[PDB]
């Protein structure tokens, strides 16, 4: 999971 | 003729309308922004989903700030007389009120203003849907264990996350929001009104997803999408 | 038992819940803010409307910034275990993300944070509705001739106007938004889901109202409310 | 065009259709049948109710068996191409499968056969509604304290009472069934599908009415209407 | 508590209720009645379909007239206090108002009278559904190219065919009506009210089936089911 | 009340 | 196809 | 009409  | 009611948008025009999908994955090194792994899964999922809803899908990849504006400008100048609605999906980095082009930020208002009721007459009175997968800030949700019309009318902003919050994307399965949106559209587009479908998306994202990170700061975080509606009628993707 | 579905909030608790109405009409001279003529009509209309929906209505008038915070804090510390939902209506001057107390501004986030899923456990999983009649900026619409959950989940912000825009209030009939909201609630609370009722409110405000002013700058202006939903289920005011 | 569904009858033809109301009050003495006091109230109530639904109402009074047949025959030979449906209301004495003309009985099947899908082509595929206020026998309900289609398709028989039972009529307020039918139509014709409206009629007749007679045999009796549907689609009186 | 409405039957009792399926295939030679090939497919389809709806299914095969009556009598004397409804499916030869036991005819009224509101108090006010696959006569449809309640209240008779008509059964796929009924239940039991599901069944039988026979008298015939409702509320198989 |  |  |  990563952030935008 | 018998008694008539006008509670829902007319969606039986010859064409459902255009679905513009802007997929920004690679960014100019100088921007210091990372690539958005998994966004291609989102773009393909959206293309297929809206294709099934009979939308004329146009996918665009890695567009600069200048290219995004010109694309939106040109699209707004097209003749939409025979189209029922307009959809635009933005997949990129962002912050509150901002979407990122490959070489820099773009004000969301600049993009949407082209479609105002007074600037795109062929779309006046028709639903204009903006679907946005991008951050709206840096906040993290820790969760808790369980005859004239306004020029801003007929717009619907389906944000992947709450105002001021980060938006989560999985490099393998795609973004939480887009994954859920497509799933709910595939299952209820023929059955439920759009706001109810989006509410189902909110529930799916809120309950079925939780981040996993080796970094305590970003671990076990939640997300709730945000429906921002200025629509004046019910929206059903089917007709007759 | 037969097959069960969980698409709508449980609204059959012993009590519908509290409806807090904060009506700020008179402001401290030093703030340089005018009185809000017609707001009393809004407050009485809302009191009656929510009373009919079986809400425990509490009206508060002319509260300072400090009093608003303490009221919200105390209300959030009450035991809402037996209540189905929570409603708060704010009538005052404002700007984007801000509501005005009689002696100064108050961040909306400060008010709503008290009700976060992790800060008000007796309201976790229950709809928290904030109804806001106040400006969100100075823009004018010229119109055109025709197992864990997010702490921000289950909130619904029914804004009287679009982000960045002024909100209109008639000194005689009350605010456009509140007038319309009460009318639509009286007519469809027993028939339609809340998002659909709000959509009807959007249409009413957008089509039936237009400003009249001797000042060309403020004459013939329109307004479109803005529904901002982080709800995870359908909301019906009736049950059984 | 977008996805289309065909779950309900097309009711947006230029005209809703004809509503034939046959009101038999006075009968030839030789038949030994009493006059039907209160039936005029039913006839006027129905005329107004269907007029509001935009039907072309034609009221006929005291028709002989021969006149009923000729009327039905002539009506079935009219061009209904521009009409959405057909309604016929029969108010008279009767028994199972029989309606009474002023001078004698008439087989219901004889009346309805004129409208069969193969005998009235301009009504093929369109809802044909027969509303019947008349006895279907002598039983009394004592109650209890709480590409081709079938020629018989698209018919709906809304009987005032259960098979084999008497039907009640009040000389002052009109028949229980017709009173209830008109009331439910006035209140839900714009809101509910026809079968659901009829179900409401069943509930109204079943719970709100009970006979009063000095004759123990006819005192404290109840009634339940009977919906007999061969319809193939949902029927809504409104459109758009 | 908030506003409550009572438009649909309470279907959240501990148990959905019993589903009695009487499957008569083999008849005593002396009756001169043929075996009903394909009826076992119907019986198994119904068993599975109602099992999925959470009904307590009891299948009975080849019952005499005497056995049918005693079964119905005993079932009506059971305590249904904890059950939401009652369903009985009859698969056999028949004529108008008659179902055939393996050794002779049985009046339908005799079977249903045991469940009258005054004779089965634990089912009073609860939906009693009789599903009947059997002939109601010998007519063939040639088609055309395109506080007290009534004791008879709360009954629903879902007939496979129109009054006076033959009912069709395929020795390989099962009866047209039962095949369609199960299919529509499997697909809409969670989505639509029972009358609407039955209307879909009417449409399926009416449009998708046509007989094929080397006997001109029985070739190219159609069928339309008949819904006979004395229900007083909407019936949904799901709850919550 | 009367019957039809 | 057969009849019942 | 006035603004808030």
């Amino acid at each position: 999971d990563e952030v935008d | 003729s018998g008694i008539s009611l006008d509670n829902s948008y007319k969606m039986d025009y010859p064409e459902m309308g255009l679905c513009i999908i802007i997929n920004n994955k690679n960014f100019h090194k100088s921007t210091g922004m990372t690539s958005r792994s998994g966004t291609d899964v989102d773009a393909a999922n959206l293309r297929e989903t809206f294709r099934n809803l009979k939308y004329e899908v146009r996918n665009k990849n890695d567009l600069t700030r200048e290219e995004i504006v010109e694309l939106m400008r040109d699209v707004s100048k097209e003749d939409h007389s025979k189209r029922s609605s307009f959809v635009c999906v933005l997949l990129s980095h962002g912050e509150e009120g901002i979407i990122f082009g490959t070489n820099g930020p773009v004000d969301l208002k600049k993009i949407t203003n082209f479609f105002r009721g007074d600037r795109c007459r062929s779309l006046t009175g028709k639903p204009k849907l903006f679907i946005i997968q991008a951050c709206r800030g840096t906040e993290l949700d820790c969760g808790i264990e369980t005859h004239k019309i306004p020029v801003e009318a007929d717009f619907l902003y389906a944000y992947s996350t709450a105002p001021g919050y980060y938006s989560w994307r999985n490099s393998k399965d795609g973004s939480w929001f887009i994954q859920s949106l497509c799933a709910m559209l595939k299952q209820y587009a023929d059955k439920l009104e759009f706001m109810h479908i989006l509410t189902r998306v909110n529930r799916k994202v809120a309950t079925e997803f939780e981040s996993f990170s080796f970094d305590a700061t970003f671990h076990a975080k939640k997300q709730i999408p945000c429906i921002e509606s200025m629509l004046t009628k019910e929206l059903y993707f089917y007709h007759a």
